[PDB]
């Protein structure tokens, strides 16, 4: 049942990202070691099997992909999707800026930030209103008031840590 | 929740914001200059005032921010560049005025001809025409109607436009807390706050005159020797004490002595460093040509180009079917895009110009990871001098020897040392004293210090003073021959060539102290170092971010700009020229003209 | 008529008959030292007394003259150096047997030999053989032999004759209206009337021991360092908080650590700045060692050799069927006659020691101008630091280049530079020590200051506290080991390879200077330096006609010798040094023996 | 007859020179134009010839050499053979090492090295008495009394400026 996370034909946004879990299937992993149409793979755990999880789907920048590890600094980390200091699975990802990026550019993708204190491991906020760096409520165009929710804007002739990432963060509890 | 945190909220989304509307742009202007259909012109201004307008309004609101109030070096800077009041400063009809100038000295400069008196059917343009006369003619009556043509067609025309535009300038110069537009170009040189690094608009002009003064001994020699050698082309015509003739000095303004070379060259019966048609011989295309940069800079611990630089650049005409522009140009579009626009020929001075070029690029790169308002050279001479230090690299004959361009025999002897020597010199140093002159008026006109009555009377007051050129033909007020001239009349602050041409030296020299260097410093070659590119790359990674004075310092060890090395590259030279200069007079009168009475 | 003029006409005839009987003296000890033929250690002899004698009688005569009745500086000098009492202020017998025991203790010295314990058949000269095991066995034992042997041997023998040689010597100083024999040697260095330039004998020890203090830290870490590598060369043999075992420092006193390189190189993996193998692989012989010195003079502007020099001098051993001294000599034999004596082996010791050597030549050309009482240096330790000067430019990895023992390549890294600073360290840091402690031991011991029961005692002391070294067994009063080295059982003053080695950094920062050089002291090379040569020429032409102190003001603008200079040239490898002794002890203990256990 | 005075075996002492006189000669001079067997040559007058002389023989140190000229310091000049400020013709030297010098030392040279006055022009003193820098006669071993002579000892093994030289000296009248 990985070929419908990993081949899914739309992903999420970091800011919204998908949790499908995965119980009473059995799976070689072996679909995933034969693969250097992977630009990253570094797991948590091991490298090994005993066809028994939790994947996470979403988009990135390209040098966003270092965020999506535990410690890791913030924005996409901070505001979005943080793994744990503690436990972990593994972490994939690849480059398709022939399917999510555009020479003429692709902001369907979006991604969170501005907000009040970091996230706690696996959170997710999906809420979307509008900004002020001190509480307050806010009513753009007002100044100092801005939507925390951002596109990414991903052009088909821009650098690679530019280009979109499908990310999927298998979890194992 | 303090004024300095709203702050960095505020730039956070400016950053953002301006990383998009910014690559629309750039993708916007390089498909029209790559591509010049009719739809692209649209799109190029499309996008082009997207982004003016968002800047407008980010400067407009970024004011609304005291950076006085502000305990953070960083996003002070960030600030302040957004605190662009720019046009905006003066009044609906003012601002709307002076870019209607702006953009008619503008056309007139590209677009003004002038037409052959006893053959008013053919009329030239300054490019090529008029130009490729002033630099191959040796006709002294020929190279006089060009030079006087031009100055007495878009010159005169330019001349009211110009005073205005000292006006409107310098309104807005003021009303942003600026002594004159001239105090306000001197800015990009200025440091408020690090101490040791701190540097005035005052310490510019102090700077540059002090270490010009240093320069003139070297510039007279240079200056008797060619004058003796003009002689010999046009007998009869130059005074062996006197300025020499504005109009017989290689291009229209006498910007480079450059093309002076054919007929100065101290020793013609040598041969060639001239590897354009070994090259040629060896079958090479645009793709070795730049392959070969890359390689370059990579020996220095410098990385490969992006894959995108080989997937988007343009390295050759795409004749027609597809017309383009040919200056060659490296561009940063933004989103880590990264290419060069270049209608490569086969030439040495192409071969050159790629690692000149491709230095550029190497240094965009380099800056990325600085926030987008800090993505920029330290100053305006600096993206220049990183790129002019490539030249001299790849130009040495040790380093295309090295390529097997060149026969790896050649004995580089003492003369081919001096022909090479005297043909940079003639433009590399041929230019100072008129990059220095030029700034010089540039900059007094704007302080009121040259009265509208004594303009061009001044030019000349201080070509003839500094430069040792005189004007073929005399000239009153209906005269503008600065504006003759693109930058003048096209709104560029000039100085950046003098600093640049310092800067890049002082470079150069630290880089071949660093790549532990032998031979006289002209046949240095930081090729396959590494030390040297980590010296380098250490200013390089800056960008704006800090003050010129620190990434300066980061290669060459020095808190500022510095004449000494430059005079160390034409050391051999030097001593050469004095014993040529042996029973030659050197120095002029400013009292000797051409038509005299 | 005056006294002025009687003297006058005085020394006039004293320096043509001088000249005769000192120049048949030198032909004569030259004879012997190269050709130690029974006839000729007669005629050595034979002229060795006539010039005594004609001395002595010219001295009793001189003694008419009042100099103080004298308006001359010059004359007065000379003078001066006639009127003097030497041995002969002694009895019949007292001089007799004084000469008795300088010449028994200068032939135990160059006549000893140990013999192999159990191979009673084979024996060995201190040179070379016994100075072959101190300089290249890496066996603690075959050292320690050596080391103990010839102190066992040759050095019990010298105690009973240098304690009659301190006794006879003492009276004789005394008689001369002197302290001790110490205060005797001492007095080299003083100067009487002429205000600021006086310098007297005990401002020596006061100078010397001062800035002897400001030489500690220095000498410590190379202590500490080699120490360490010694550690690893001889495992288990070393406390790491202990003094130094005197058989292990490379030559047979540890005068030295030259032979140490081997095992203390900073980083073996580093193209080798000991260029002896370089050498050996050219084919270079002594012909090519010397031509090569004299092409260094000549490069500063100093004159070739003399073609006497080339015919007369012997720079190789004649091996058998021609016994000869191998002591290194520059011989200034008189008549502008000069010659070096040296059994040159292709090393690099020999290829500085060339230089050394030569320069004193170049020193006795250069006052050959001088009435031949004032033929001399400015005191006892310019001749050597003149020569010293020499071997230090061609040290530098640039020189080798230059002559081509070190690949035109080469780069000039700071690992290379490490191993060049710790090698000359090796030779003239190391010294310093060994050399204040000797003359210090002997100064007492002619003050008195040490009883006969304590000789020994008080010099492994000396040898424990002030240089970090240890006897590796216990030296009872049977012995006398300082006598165990030439200098000392060879009546030779040893200060003047202090005072020297001072003198020596200071002419070179000084002339480095005059030579217009880029930065570090320790990486110039004054060859092509006319400008420099000019410079100590000046200085050199003077000969003993001026006081010491003046003289080296007129090089280097100090009336007297200072430290700082070579703890310029030092001071890389000084701060390298304290973080390689970041993890190892930098000091001694006195208490820690090899024997002790 | 020159061949008679430069060829001649054996040299005079300088404080005793040889004037030879030469009249009713022919002489080419090309017998000293063609010689680079000369050490020095300085003419005080030309170079060329009238097919028509006084030659003055002696012998001196390397370095005395450069007294045997008009103007002239000391010493030798001033003691021994004073050419005139006034007229001249040639001086003529040559190293003589291999004839005039003993690797065992040659003294049979002389000079005088003490006078009262300086001499005229080719004036010539040959007395050998005690000398005093007072008048008053003489009797050494007495105190402040020397014999005026004195010899020049020639060693082969010297420098060149100690070396012997023989000297002739044409003077045209
Ligand atoms: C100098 C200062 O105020 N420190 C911080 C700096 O650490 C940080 O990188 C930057 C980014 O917003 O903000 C401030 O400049
Ligand atoms: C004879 C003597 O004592 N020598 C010097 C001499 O060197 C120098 O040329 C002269 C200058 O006044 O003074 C003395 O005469
Ligand atoms: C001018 C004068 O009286 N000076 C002389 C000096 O020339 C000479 O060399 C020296 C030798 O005795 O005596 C005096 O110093
Ligand atoms: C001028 C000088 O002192 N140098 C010469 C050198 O030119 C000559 O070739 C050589 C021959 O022996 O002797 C000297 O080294
Ligand atoms: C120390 C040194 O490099 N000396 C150089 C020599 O190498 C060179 O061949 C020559 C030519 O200019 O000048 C000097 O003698
Ligand atoms: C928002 C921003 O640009 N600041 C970062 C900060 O997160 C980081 O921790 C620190 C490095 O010390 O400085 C900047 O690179
Ligand atoms: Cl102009
Ligand atoms: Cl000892
Ligand atoms: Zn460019
Ligand atoms: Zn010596």
């Amino acid at each position: 049942p990985f070929g419908e996370v990993f081949n899914a034909t739309k992903f999420p946004s970091v800011y919204a990202w998908e949790r499908k879990k995965i119980s009473n299937c059995v799976a070689d992993y072996s679909v995933l070691y034969n693969s250097t149409f992977f630009s990253t793979f570094k797991c948590y755990g091991v490298s090994a099997t005993k066809l028994n999880v939790y994947a996470d789907s979403f988009v990135v920048k390209g040098d966003d992909v270092r965020q999506i590890a535990p410690g890791q600094t913030g924005v996409i980390a901070d505001y979005n999707y943080k793994l744990p200091d503690d436990f972990m699975g593994c972490v994939l990802a690849w480059n398709t800026r022939n399917i999510d990026a555009t020479s003429t550019g692709n902001y369907n993708y979006k991604y969170r930030y501005l907000r009040h204190g970091k996230l706690r491991p696996f959170e997710r906020d999906i809420s979307n209103v509008p900004f002020s760096p001190d509480g307050k409520p806010c009513t753009p165009p007002a100044l100092n008031c801005y939507w925390p929710l951002r596109g990414y804007g991903f052009y088909t002739t821009s650098g690679i840590g530019y280009q979109p990432y499908r990310v999927v963060v298998l979890s194992f509890e | 929740s303090t004024t300095e945190e709203l702050a960095k909220t505020f730039l956070e989304t400016f950053n953002y914001e301006a990383q998009e509307l910014s690559y629309q742009s750039s993708v916007a202007s390089w498909n029209y200059n790559t591509n010049i259909t009719e739809e692209n012109v649209q799109n190029m201004n499309n996008a082009g005032d997207k982004w003016s307008a968002f800047l407008k309004e980010q400067s407009t609101l970024a004011q609304m921010y005291p950076l006085q109030e502000i305990q953070n070096l960083t996003v002070k800077l960030q600030l302040q560049a957004l605190q662009q009041n720019g046009s905006s400063v003066l009044s609906e009809d003012k601002s709307k005025r002076l870019n209607t100038i702006l953009n008619t000295m503008s056309t007139i400069y590209s677009t003004g001809k002038v037409c052959n008196p006893d053959n008013p059917q053919e009329c030239l343009l300054l490019e090529p025409g008029l130009n490729e006369i002033m630099a191959n003619s040796l006709d002294y009556n020929e190279r006089l109607w060009a030079w006087e043509s031009w100055r007495s067609e878009v010159g005169k025309q330019l001349r009211p436009l110009y005073e205005e535009y000292v006006v409107l300038k310098n309104e807005m110069a003021r009303a942003n807390h600026y002594e004159d537009y001239g105090d306000y170009w001197r800015g990009d040189y200025e440091v408020n706050g690090v101490d040791g690094y701190d540097y005035s608009r005052g310490q510019l002009i102090e700077d540059v005159e002090h270490t010009f003064e240093e320069i003139k001994p070297l510039y007279e020699h240079l200056h008797a020797y060619v004058r003796a050698k003009l002689m010999n082309a046009y007998p009869s015509y130059i005074s062996p004490i006197g300025c020499l003739p504005a109009h017989l000095l290689g291009d229209m303004w006498g910007r480079f002595w450059t093309n002076l070379y054919s007929l100065t060259v101290p020793f013609g019966q040598k041969p060639n460093i001239d590897v354009t048609d070994a090259m040629v011989d060896q079958a090479w295309d645009a793709q070795r040509i730049f392959k070969e940069a890359e390689k370059f800079f990579v020996s220095v611990g410098l990385p490969n180009m992006t894959q995108g630089f080989w997937e988007n650049s343009m390295l050759t005409d795409p004749g027609n079917v597809q017309k383009a522009v040919c200056h060659p140009t490296a561009w940063d579009l933004g989103k880590g895009d990264f290419r060069i626009l270049m209608c490569t020929k086969v030439t040495m001075d192409d071969f050159l110009t790629a690692h000149h070029e491709m230095g550029h690029i190497q240094y965009d790169m380099a800056y990325a990871a600085q926030p987008f308002l800090l993505r920029n050279g330290a100053n305006e001479g600096f993206h220049e001098a990183v790129g002019e230090i490539m030249s001299l690299s790849a130009a040495t004959p040790k380093h295309l020897k090295s390529i097997g361009l060149l026969s790896p025999d050649f004995q580089e002897d003492n003369e081919t040392e001096i022909n090479f020597l005297l043909k940079q010199a003639l433009t590399i140093v041929g230019t100072l004293p008129f990059t220095y002159m030029l700034e010089k008026w540039r900059w007094m006109v704007f302080k009121g210090e040259i009265p509208k009555d004594q303009w061009m009377k001044k030019w000349w007051e201080m070509k003839r003073e500094i430069v040792g050129v005189v004007e073929p033909v005399p000239h009153d007020e209906t005269y503008c021959d600065p504006a003759s001239l693109f930058h003048v009349s096209n709104d560029y602050s000039f100085i950046r060539y003098y600093t640049r041409t310092l800067y890049q030296f002082q470079f150069q020299e630290a880089l071949c102290q660093a790549a532990k260097h032998e031979g006289p410093l002209h046949k240095c070659d930081i090729s396959n170092s590494t030390e040297a590119g980590q010296k380098l790359f250490n200013m390089l990674r800056l960008g704006k971010s800090e003050p010129w004075t620190l990434a300066l310092e980061n290669v060459v060890g020095a808190k500022n700009m510095n004449v000494r090395p430059l005079l160390n590259y034409f050391e051999p030279l030097f001593t050469w020229l004095k014993d040529q200069n042996k029973n030659s007079f050197v120095g002029w009168s400013t009292d000797w003209s051409p038509y005299a009475d």
